[PDB]
């Protein structure tokens, strides 16, 4: 095991990382779990606030895609959010980054490359996040235990969908209160 | 007290502290009260605690009791609860707060506050007890259908376990409701409740048995209780009277079988349950027991029975072919270069459009630089649209992208850049509902013509494929005939003929003989790809139950090696010939292997063995062909045919060959004349 | 602790409560400190309690400790004493 200081969006730091991987044990797979939150309403979100959130998600994913063409990855996994699919309010830039990631897996599967985007629900185990947990609960998302979250990672490895949504939903609580989003209408 | 311990003294705030440890193993009924998938403590439980601790320290009446956020009961080792009693003020009144924190949690994690209220002295001398003889049920009360009530609560979200299901009869009488409740199981232990929180909640259940609440079909819990005096002691069966106190408040008066007033609530107010206020208890899964694997499903709409129309205003880069589709239906009111021009034209008397369309252009390079541009431009535009004054703002803002999503479960290409805008608006739709729409189009000009129909569909996001509108829906993943195969639970498995004689019968089946120990001369391969011969189709067909093994060839990475084998070691990329390679694990003979050339894909590698070995074995070892000889190759555009032509050109062979006249381009490209 | 019991939890003020029962029969020395005819608890006694309970809940140093009025020790069955520990503020102080 190695731990490396590397901003995955710094195309020179990542290239300097990959070049320093042993030749007898070449890279064969990637699990992308870099992420940054910086929340603000549409009328309030700034330019740097956008750049700051896309940088780990979109800017990094693209570098991993272009710096590894000389290697055929057996797995290439992208962590997204289910707020990209549902549209969690006050998180426009976060949704844009994670929506780019979802598509960038569909964009690799089209080319014949391994890829999967996982639009995660909410995990059981922080101020920028303590604001989001509030907004994912307001929409009926419930926390996924640590083991159960991993089990979905495992089982999703067996399914040939470029985009998959491991999530736990309190569908009854939205039907009760009448706040059912259109996307969820068939789960009642 | 069955739950609380001794009162712990408090000099600073002045007063007492009643501790209590909560656990389902200690009190199995603590979980048998649950709403919408969350096992929680009923509000009725906080009342028992208050009337008991309050009678002891003078303030036996509750002036007001407020509930802030419910306390969920998880699995064994539930959380401890503490009640605080305030000091006696100038009038004898004492404050109250209730708090809970997860069992064993650290001193640095804080406590959640669940209840606060105010207690007062009250004398029971005034109206101690009633008369034992008034006709109860009152004359003219309508019997209430109690049959199967517990199934009817469940359907709405009142998930009540064996301990609270005790409403056995009831009657409605105009404003008021009369009902009898009784604990399903009496409590046999000498630490007993005066009135079980289960029996009180059963009384609370009887509110939803009348018409006290709006017909909004949503679930309601106790939120605030005012003027609660309890007099008697030891009541397991009750007779409850409920009248409306005010317009939005009800008064509850329950007696024993003999008419002795046990408790009276001067006013209870219920309030709908925030969905926010839940954490999974997993009693009886009303949704998602432990979580599930979902995927979006684009499902095509039926062709609309009639032409649909809106007023349309196209603002910006008019993709060629788009305006033609909108104008067919007669909905195109104006083309404009930007929003600023539209705003002026309409103030100058142009048509107020139902829909303002914003054509997002494809072709952006898939890189960080163009994403910021696409986002920040949409961000600036949205902010411009919300500042639009007048009736023009009421129009829907339609972002019309090109292949920004994956409609079909195939290899559908996508534009990740546009899908970044798609996500920005995705959040914007929630912040400002009804303001924006997303409609994605393929490269078919026919789809531009379905765009009116798309916007005859109040869905917020939409996609059009070949002039057919699709709407997205999240869906729990499940196996499906007529769809992709699902590999078994094992790590090792392969593709195998089902024996029914059909391609539907192909199935991914466990393959233990791959995992098995190796004999000499063998290796085990973590297969990455495998080739397919036309013979492997014929095996999939044919109705004999015993069929040959599918697969002949492949490439992958070695995992184990027999001790006699040299020249291959764990970790080496290899291609070769082996049976049953249509799965992630295969055993192979080391003789029939080769190292994968630098720079090949596993697919390129796995394609080669069958075709070139057959063509090499035949040209060189069977026919012993020499330079200058002539060769005929039937089906030269096929698999083994192409391979034969490539070797034959290297061996100095004059090649003639046949193929379908449409494949002659493939032969003339392998270096053959129209005379050949 | 020879005098104090277990820390009793407090959600409202936030923090802990250390109870203790005082008695000359339990601790004969509690009376052997007296000034001008009054057997009392020395200020030195309140310091021990503070450094012990304080080390356990993070704040092992006393910035300031003020004594308002002495506690007299009468004959057998002396009075109970309670110590309260505050919640940790923005700087860790209690
Ligand atoms: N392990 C094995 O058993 C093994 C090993 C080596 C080879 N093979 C055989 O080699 C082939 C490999 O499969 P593949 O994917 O590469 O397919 P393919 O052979 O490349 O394509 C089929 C060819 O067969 C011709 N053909 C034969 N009968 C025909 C008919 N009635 N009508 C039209 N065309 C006919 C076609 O002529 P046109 O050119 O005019 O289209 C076409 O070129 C299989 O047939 C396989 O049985 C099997």
């Amino acid at each position: 095991v190695t731990v490396v200081a590397c901003d995955a969006a710094d195309r020179v730091a990542l290239r300097r990382l990959l070049d320093g991987i042993p030749a007898a044990h070449p890279l064969t797979a990637v699990v992308h779990a870099a992420g940054v939150l910086d929340d603000a309403t549409i009328t309030a979100l700034t330019a740097g606030q956008v750049d700051a959130v896309l940088r780990p998600k979109a800017d990094a994913v693209v570098n991993l895609h272009e710096l590894t063409r000389d290697r055929e990855l057996s797995a290439f996994v992208l962590f997204s959010s289910a707020a990209a699919l549902f549209g969690s309010p006050g998180q426009g830039n976060y949704s844009a980054a994670n929506g780019f990631v979802d598509a960038f897996a569909q964009y690799r599967r089209a080319q014949g490359l391994h890829a999967v985007s996982l639009a995660w629900g909410l995990w059981a185990d922080h101020l920028d996040q303590e604001g989001m947990r509030r907004r994912m609960a307001r929409g009926g998302v419930l926390p996924l235990t640590t083991d159960q979250g991993l089990a979905l990672f495992d089982a999703a490895q067996l399914v040939d969908e470029a985009l998959q949504v491991p999530i736990r939903l309190n569908v009854g609580a939205l039907r009760a209160a009448g706040k059912v989003p259109a996307l969820l209408a068939d789960l009642v | 007290h069955p739950l609380l311990g001794g009162a712990v003294e408090l000099p600073d705030r002045g007063g007492h502290v009643y501790p209590a440890r909560l656990g389902v193993r200690h009190h199995p009924w603590l979980g048998e009260h649950a709403l919408l998938g969350a096992a929680i403590l009923p509000g009725a439980a906080y009342a028992e605690l208050a009337l008991w601790a309050g009678r002891r320290d003078g303030a036996g009446r509750i002036e007001e009791l407020t509930l802030d956020a419910p306390l969920v009961v998880a699995d064994e080792s539930a959380a401890q609860l503490r009640l605080v009693v305030g000091p006696a003020d100038a009038e004898g009144r004492r404050q109250l707060t209730v708090h809970s924190r997860a069992d064993g949690a650290d001193a640095d994690t804080a406590w959640t506050r669940h209840a606060q209220g105010t207690l007062v002295p009250a004398d029971a001398d005034a109206a101690w007890s009633g008369e034992p003889g008034a006709p109860w049920p009152p004359a003219g009360a309508e019997p209430v259908e109690v049959a199967g009530l517990y199934d009817r609560f469940a359907d709405r979200g009142y998930q009540y376990g064996p301990s609270f299901r005790g409403v056995r009869a009831a009657w409605r009488a105009g404003d008021t409701v009369y009902a009898e409740v009784a604990l399903p199981v009496p409590q046999p232990g000498s630490p007993r409740f005066g009135v079980h929180p289960a029996l009180l909640d059963a009384a609370f259940q009887a509110m939803s048995l009348g018409a006290f609440f709006p017909e909004d079909g949503q679930v309601r819990m106790p939120f605030a209780l005012r003027g609660v005096s309890s007099s008697g002691v030891g009541a397991d069966r009750l007779r409850v009277t409920i009248s409306p106190a005010g317009a939005e408040a009800v008064r509850i008066a329950c007696v024993d079988e003999r008419g002795n007033p046990v408790v009276v609530i001067d006013s209870l107010v219920a309030r709908a349950v925030p969905v926010e206020a839940l954490t999974p208890g997993t009693p009886g899964i009303p949704g998602a027991g432990d979580g599930a694997l979902h995927h979006v499903a684009w499902t095509a709409r039926p062709e609309p029975g009639v032409a649909a129309v809106q007023r349309w205003a196209v603002v910006g880069a008019a993709d060629p072919g788009l305006a033609g589709g909108l104008d067919r239906a007669g909905g195109l009111c104006g083309a404009y270069p930007d929003l600023a021009a539209l705003v002026a034209a309409v103030a100058e008397g142009a048509a107020l459009p139902d829909v303002v369309a914003v054509p997002v252009p494809s072709g952006a390079p898939v890189g960080p630089d163009a994403v910021r541009a696409t986002v920040l431009g949409a961000l600036d535009l949205i902010r411009a649209w919300l500042a639009v004054e007048g009736r023009l703002g009421l129009a829907r803002l339609a972002f019309v992208t090109t292949s920004a999503v994956a409609v079909g479960d195939g290899t559908e290409h996508v534009d990740p850049v546009s899908a970044a805008l798609w996500g920005l608006v995705r959040s914007a739709q929630s912040e400002e509902p009804g303001r924006f729409v997303l409609v994605d189009l393929d490269a078919d000009p026919a789809s531009a013509s379905a765009l009116p129909a798309a916007l005859a569909a109040r869905e917020p996001q939409l996609a059009v494929r070949a002039g057919a509108v699709h709407v997205p829906r999240l869906v729990r993943h499940r196996p499906r005939p007529d769809g992709p195969l699902t590999p078994p639970a094992g790590a090792a498995w392969r593709l195998a003929a089902g024996g029914q004689g059909t391609l539907e019968g192909l199935a991914l089946v466990p393959a233990p003989d791959a995992e098995a120990p190796l004999t000499p001369g063998q290796v085990r391969v973590a297969v990455r790809a495998a080739g397919v011969n036309f013979r492997d189709t014929l095996i999939a067909l044919g109705m004999y139950p015993g069929t040959p093994v599918l697969g002949a060839e492949g490439a992958g990475v070695i995992t184990e090696v027999a001790p006699d084998v040299a020249g291959f070691a764990p970790g080496d990329r290899v291609l070769g010939m082996w049976t049953g390679g249509l799965g992630p694990v295969a055993v192979a003979d080391a003789r029939m292997l080769a190292r994968v050339p630098r720079g090949w894909s596993y697919a390129e590698a796995a394609s080669v063995p069958a075709v070139f070995l057959t063509a090499h074995y035949a040209l060189t070892r069977l026919a012993g062909i020499r330079p200058g000889q002539s060769l005929l190759v039937h089906a030269g555009a096929g698999g083994v045919g192409m391979a034969t032509l490539q070797l034959a050109r290297h061996l100095g062979v004059e090649v003639y060959a046949t193929a379908s006249r449409g494949k002659w381009d493939t032969l003339r490209g392998l270096g053959l004349d129209d005379a050949h």
